RNA sequence: AAUAAGGAUUGACAGAUUGAGAGCUCUUUCUUGAUUUUGUGGGUGGUGGUGCAUGGCCGUUCUUAGUUGGUGGAGUGAUUU
């Protein structure tokens, strides 16, 4: 129980939905283009967690929930990402907001991020 | 004579030039040019009396 | 971009070689648009028996 | 070389497919036949991919002939994420 | 049964495929018994391609004449969309051109 | 790596300037928008050299009569007719 926001962020990445990092996913926040918010709460700031927290807070639907607290976590789940490794050769950095632009899927893992998504 | 140095591909590392409100909603400041493009961010940057658009480009003449 | 390619139609710089891809010497006789050091080289295969 | 994630995609897709490629010397043209992506785009990715062997280029008549590597299809295999049904061209008796 | 008057025009570079097609031409065509007439045999084009010898001024001035004699060759032939086709298919080729320039 | 969305930088009227309706410069201060700019690393512009670093071709001995080899056979053999 994260194993369902490895199968949901694994499928968005390989597709290039996805944006990684502020600028790409607050342009995808209010442009209704982009239907998640899964975020770092360990901000070494505040106004990017009553950012993307308002931004799902535009409440036409897209419902932006929260799920896990971190960025070197999540360089890898996401990935960017070396080779022939076990789980980081890779990056080391942190893709902190990964926003969900239709994803790349459709159904395994991806009907319980639409049953613990929003039943909260 | 003299080399440049290519201009510095310069580091405003956060951002935040879009009324952060205080408590529950964020909302889009300097306008966010009047253009499809340009699409619902586009955060206008200001220069000589016309302001400046990078989605196109950067481009775009609105005042202010 | 102006400012990387110049108006190359007509002269010399604008057609250039099939075989080895030269400016010098050029045989456009009959679409040939080859060399004029070439040629002859194959060409007695190519067509271009003879028959002195 | 800085390219492009929908032209760096592109190529490595008509290169497996069809499995071949036989891309001129004529840097300085919109566009490459059968593949959108100017010309000098390709030659130079390919001059990329080649240099590994997950391909193999040949020369002369001007044209660079290139044309698939058995295996190295198997790296575009998880590129463009597909099969592992399908062979490129390659089983067409 | 709608007739035609066919015309057939050829052009190679050996005088020795070319001779063996109005011969086989013309009596692959008599067999039928077509009305036609006999292999017009059209001015003896003829290309001279004055080229230097050498590879660099030098050296003598040291020269050459290599050409493609042809031998331009045409035919005549009526007979219906069925017996100008069964003639066109077969004469069937190595050295050779075969147009019909129809005439309906 | 540095300038650092607090603007890297770009552009221009017309007038000063010149051949000139090149904003080449400077006057103004609009526009401009992370694509640039600067050093560091390195490239690729080259009808600049070197034909004696060379490729390819073309001149020359050449509207030439001339090469070379087997098996014999000859003649340490450099070999020969």
């Amino acid at each position: 129980i994260e194993d369902a926001l490895k199968v949901v962020l694994r499928t968005a990445l390989v597709h290039d939905g996805l944006a990684r990092g502020l600028r790409e996913s607050t342009k995808a926040l209010t442009r209704g283009e982009a239907l998640l918010v899964v975020l770092v709460s360990s901000v070494t700031e505040a106004n990017i967690i009553k950012l993307v927290e308002g931004l799902a807070n535009d409440p036409e639907n897209k419902v932006p929930l929260i799920k896990v607290a971190d960025a070197k976590q999540l360089g890898e789940w996401a990935g960017l990402g070396k080779i022939d490794r076990e789980g980081n050769a890779r990056k080391v950095v942190g893709a902190s907001v990964v926003v969900v632009k239709n994803w790349g899927a459709e159904t395994d893992e991806l009907s319980m991020i639409m049953e613990h998504f929003s039943q909260q | 004579a003299a080399k440049k140095a290519a201009a510095a591909a310069k580091a405003a590392a956060v951002l935040s030039y879009y009324k952060v409100d205080a408590e529950g909603k964020v909302t889009k400041l300097a306008a966010a040019c009047s253009n499809p493009t340009c699409g619902a961010g586009v955060f206008l940057a200001n220069h000589k009396d016309r302001l400046y658009c990078g989605k196109c480009h950067s481009v775009y003449k609105v005042n202010a | 971009n102006v400012w990387f390619s110049h108006p190359r139609r007509y002269g010399k710089g604008s057609r250039q070689c099939r075989v080895c891809s030269s400016h010098t010497g050029l045989i456009r006789k009959y679409g040939l648009n080859i060399c004029r050091q070439c040629f002859r080289e194959k060409a007695n295969d190519i067509g271009f028996n003879k028959f002195r | 070389m800085l390219m492009p994630k929908e032209d760096r995609n592109k190529i490595h897709q008509y290169l497996f497919q069809e499995g071949v490629v036989v891309a001129k010397a004529d840097f300085n043209q919109a566009a490459h036949e059968e593949i959108d992506t100017k010309n000098l785009y390709v030659i130079k990715a390919l001059q990329s991919l080649t240099s590994k062997g997950y391909v193999k280029t040949q020369f002369s008549w001007q044209y660079y002939y290139y044309t698939l590597t058995e295996e190295g299809v198997e790296y575009l295999r998880e590129y463009l994420n597909l099969p592992e049904h399908i062979v490129p061209g390659t089983y067409i008796q | 049964q709608q007739i035609i008057k066919i015309r057939i025009t050829l052009t190679s570079t050996k005088v020795k495929q070319l001779e063996n097609v109005s011969s086989n031409i013309v009596k692959n065509a008599e067999q039928h018994n077509l009305v036609k007439k006999g292999p017009v045999r059209l001015p003896t084009k003829v290309l001279k391609i004055s080229t230097r010898k050498t590879p660099n001024g030098e050296g003598s001035k040291t020269w050459e004449t290599y050409e493609m004699r042809i031998h331009k060759r045409y035919i005549d032939l009526e007979a219906p969309v069925q017996i100008v086709k069964r003639i066109t298919q077969i004469t069937i080729e190595p050295g050779v051109d075969v147009e019909v320039v129809v005439a309906s």
